[PDB]
Parts: C-alpha cells; structure tokens; sequence
C-alpha cells in the first residue's frame, strides 16, 4: 500500500477539464459551457 | 508487385516528372509544356500492460510525450528471450 | 456380420489412430451399451470419450437413440442407445473414395507479380517479337505427384475391392 | 467457318458531316471500321456484301457533343472459327510450347503436350522445325489442324488445336 498509488489525480482533474472542455455534463448536459464571446465589451 | 504509379509528362518525356501541383484547382500540371497531368485531386498483454503505465506515469504527473516513449520503447521489449522474467514490475519502472 | 465389422476395421485403419479402433471393437463386443457403459468397460475418461464421440459424430460411422428409463427413482435414467447404422457408413466411404479419386485426377505464373494464367491465356499472352508467354501488367516470363496418388490408390483399391466383396 | 450474316452496326458523324452527300460519308465509315476489323461475337469481319442497297434507316441526334447517331443493318461475310473443328493451315512462328498455325486471319497455336510422341521440336534448324518419324514441320509446311478450343474476346479471338489424333498433322 503507497498512498499515491491509491489515489489517481487525473481523475478529478482530467474529469472536470474533460467536461468544461466539452460542456457535456455525462448526455444528459449539453453546452453548458461556452467560449466567451469578446466581439464587443457589451457582447 | 509493381502498381506503383508515376506521373510523366508525354509531350515533354525530357526529364523524370518535373510537376507543380495546384490544390485550388485540385489538378497536377507539368511545369514546362503546362499541361495538365492528373485532375479532381481528392483531399491482451500489451493492453493490460499500458494500462497499468498509464495509471503509473499519470500519479507521476509526467507530460503525455515522455509516457509515450516509455510506451513505445515497452513495446520494443516486450516478449523477448533476454528479459526472461521480473514480473512486470521491474519492467514498468 | 462379419463383413461389416472388417469393413469398419478397416475404416479404422485408414481414418483415425488406433484408440478408435479399439472403441469400436469394444462395441462390437458387447450388444449394446447406455453413455456409461464405454467408461466402465475402458480406462478412458468421460471428458475425453466426449472429443472421441464428438468425432463419431462429426461422421456417419455408427448411430444414437437417445431414450430415458422412465422408472420414478429420482431423475429416472438416461441411457443412450449407440448402434451402428450400416446404410449411412457405406454411403460416406463411397463418397470420400469417389471424391478422393476425383482429387487425385485434378498453366502458368509470373515469378514477380505472382498472376496466374490458363490455356485461353496462353494464346492471350503470345508475343510475336520474342516467343515466350509475357505477363499482362508486368510483362514478366511465365512459368509452372500422380504416380504416388496412383500408389497411394493402390490402397485404395484394395478398399474398393472390399466395398465390392460386400456388396456382393 | 467462313459465313454471312446481316449485321446492325451504330455510327457517329461529327456534325461537320452533315452536307448532303453525307450518306456517302455513312457507307465510309462502316467499311473502313468494319472491313478487317473483329468483334467476339460474329469473329472477324471481312467484307461487307451488298454496298449500293445499305440501309441508313433514320438517323438521330443524341444529347451533348450534338454527334449524329445512326443504326446501319447490312450484310457481310465474316469468319467464326469453331471448336472441334479441323482447319488447315501454314506455320509462322515457332515456339518450343508449339508452333503457331495461320488459319486465314487467324493464329491458331498447338501445344507440344497436344502434338503426338514422336513428334519432336528441333532447335537445330533454322528456322526451328519439327521432325517427327516421318514429317517435318517448318513455316511454309501445311499442316492440317483441328480446332480444340477457343477464346473469344470483344475485337479479338485466339485458339487452340491438336494434330495428335488421326487424318491430322502436316498436309
Ligand atoms: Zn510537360
């Protein structure tokens, strides 16, 4: 038993990267996240 | 058994093929006559094994490039006679 | 029932090892048996007759009447009945001797594009320049046993001449 | 088998053909590609029979490239060689599988395996000829040959015969 075998960081990490990268929340979630739209200050 | 093909120019013949190619129009021509030469230019093991490296280069946080030359090289090991054993953890590390 | 029983020996003879053989004239010497009675009689396994009756059944050799013994003590009984069917076994050795002999009775290649061509090719790929049989794509030359299936037959006759004995 | 037979040919004019005289341009045409030509179905054409009453029935314009169709119905005289079939002819060319018997149009080659034993190739001679017990087979030699197979190809034929058996070989 080594504690950083037990625990794997990539998958918190890569999940939630994973998912606000695609915005699929699973698909039960669809763009939920959205590239910011820098047209204008008021856009 | 031959089915290599080549592009050569029947008017010049001069040279092997010296040819631009021209992707808007899609279509290969001969740089010297400008004749057009082609058109419509189209645009169980060793699974368990990555596996585990996998889980063990990802707890180590090491970018993807060097776990995949660790892979690849794994690969080249493999099965051989000189290895003859270690029981997979010697080789992982 | 003589005949039949060196008919099937030599059937052993040409179509499996020996330890068939065996089985089958174990079977011959006892009436009949139920899908134990093989296991007492040999030393063989249960697991193991079943590759060999497997085998059996992959052929027309012998025959299986599968029957229960009806008598309510627990699950009652399962016997099977294996008797050998003589119409089908005659049926498959001629079969295979026929088509062995058709084998038996059963051109030109290109070393480096590996095509193959027939005699309607032959006057296909005639070439008046030289004279030779050249390849279609590669224009490449054209290149290219029954004794001993003859002999090999010679076995097969005497078979055929047993075939023949007890036919008539 | 030298026969004849009607046959319907289509034909092309491209539109600068189209002066009056035209048909004369039509009976042109079927000569030139008919004549000497073969087709795999009816063997080669030889000569078209009957030239003054051919048939222009009445010709069509197709779609694009606006080319005038035509279907010509004539008569002609063409050879379909057969299978079982005995046919002389005289050697051209001589290879050590057999030597190539010329049948009119046609190049019928024989296979040493279909040549009887004791005839024999000769490498010896120039030109290479056979000599058997008896005949010798050279080029201007004729030699009687029965058709054994043959192979029909649109625009082309080629086959094959045996002089092994009876009342066969040289002439
Ligand atoms: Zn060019």
């Amino acid at each position: 038993f080594n504690m950083k075998l037990a625990i794997n960081a990539k998958t918190i990490t890569s999940g939630l990267k994973y998912a606000l990268a695609t915005g699929n929340w699973g698909s039960s979630r669809a763009g939920v996240s959205q590239v910011l739209n820098r047209y204008t200050y008021s856009s | 058994p031959n089915l290599n093909i080549v592009l050569t120019c029947p008017e010049c013949k001069v040279y092997p093929p010296k040819i631009v190619e021209r992707f808007s129009e899609g279509d290969v021509v001969c740089a010297l006559c400008g004749l057009v030469l082609s058109d419509k230019l189209v645009d169980n093991e060793v699974q368990a094994a990555f596996a585990k490296i996998t889980m063990l280069c990802d707890a180590a946080e090491l970018p993807k490039i060097v776990k995949d030359c660790a892979k690849e090289a794994y690969k080249l090991c493999h099965d051989e006679k000189t290895l003859k054993g270690k029981s997979m953890e010697s080789i992982m590390a | 029932d003589d005949i039949v029983k060196n008919l099937l020996k030599f059937v052993v003879r040409g179509f499996y090892g020996g330890s068939f053989v065996l089985v089958l004239d174990a079977i011959l010497f006892h009436s009949v048996l139920a899908e134990d009675d093989l296991k007492q009689l040999l030393s063989i396994n249960k697991t193991e007759l079943g590759p060999l009756i497997a085998r059996l059944r992959s052929d027309r050799l012998i025959s299986i009447h599968k029957q229960r013994e009806y008598p309510p003590n627990s699950k009652s009984v399962e016997r099977v009945y294996y008797y050998v069917k003589y119409p089908h076994a005659i049926d498959a050795i001629k079969w295979k001797v026929h088509q062995v002999v058709q084998r038996l009775k059963d051109g030109y290649m290109c070393p480096i594009c590996l095509t193959k061509y027939t005699q309607l090719e032959a006057v296909q790929l005639l070439n008046f320049d030289r004279t030779e049989f050249l390849c279609s794509l590669c224009d490449e030359p054209l290149v290219e046993k029954q004794d001993k299936l003859n002999r090999l037959m010679d076995q097969i006759q005497p078979i055929i001449d047993s075939l023949k004995k007890i036919d008539d | 088998m030298f026969f004849i037979k009607d046959l319907s040919l289509n034909i092309t004019l491209h539109p600068s053909f189209f002066g009056p005289r035209m048909k004369q341009y039509l009976k042109t045409k079927l000569l030139e590609e008919v004549e000497g030509s073969c087709t795999g179905k009816f063997g080669y054409i030889l000569c078209v029979l009957d030239y003054d009453n051919i048939d222009i029935q009445r010709g069509r314009i197709l779609p694009t490239d606006g080319s005038a169709e035509f279907n010509v119905k004539y008569r002609a005289v063409v050879f379909k060689p057969f299978k079982g079939e005995v046919v002389d002819g005289t050697v051209v060319s001589c290879s050590q599988h057999g030597f190539e018997v010329q049948v009119g149009p046609m190049k019928v080659f024989v296979t040493k395996h279909l040549m009887p034993q004791d005839l024999t190739f000769n490498a010896g001679s120039n030109p290479p000829s056979y000599q058997s017990s008896e005949d010798v087979i050279t080029i201007k030699s004729r030699i009687r040959v029965k058709i054994e197979g043959c192979i029909s190809q649109v625009s082309s034929i080629h086959a094959i015969g045996s002089i092994k058996e009876d009342y066969l070989g040289a002439i």
